[PDB]
């Protein structure tokens, strides 16, 4: 219930914390396709997502259950895996941050 | 930051 959303908010705070900043920083804000020269990004990624958007939704009480929060976080990683070849640093960073997310999300209070 | 966007991190 609200208890499960508190667990989600805790995960979100952890993903944004200094402990994980070395691999989380590419996901703090929406991909700036123009600034990075990725002029095909929005043709390949039709539903962009990032941690600032997840945080805005959490602060506005947008998520009604844990599954909705998890779908957004996982969409963010999915976009990274779709756009970027797996040998690029951003994919290694995404996989490590998703490890953090999945292992803690799995500890959802029942 | 990126040395090369997406490809290689610098920080």
């Amino acid at each position: 219930s609200s208890e499960q959303l508190k667990h989600c908010n805790g995960i979100l705070k952890e993903l944004l914390s200094k402990k994980h900043a070395a691999y989380a920083w590419p996901f703090y804000k929406p991909v700036d396709a123009s600034a990075l020269g990725l002029h095909d990004y929005h043709d390949i990624i039709k539903h962009p997502m990032d941690l600032s958007t997840v945080k805005r939704k959490m602060e506005n009480r947008d998520y009604r259950d844990a599954q909705e929060f998890a779908a957004d976080v996982r969409l963010m990683f999915s976009n990274c895996y779709k756009y970027n070849p797996p040998d690029h640093d951003v994919v290694a960073m995404a996989r490590k941050l998703q490890d953090v997310f999945e292992f803690r999300y799995a500890k959802m209070p029942d | 930051w990126w040395i090369i966007p997406k490809v290689k991190k610098g920080c």
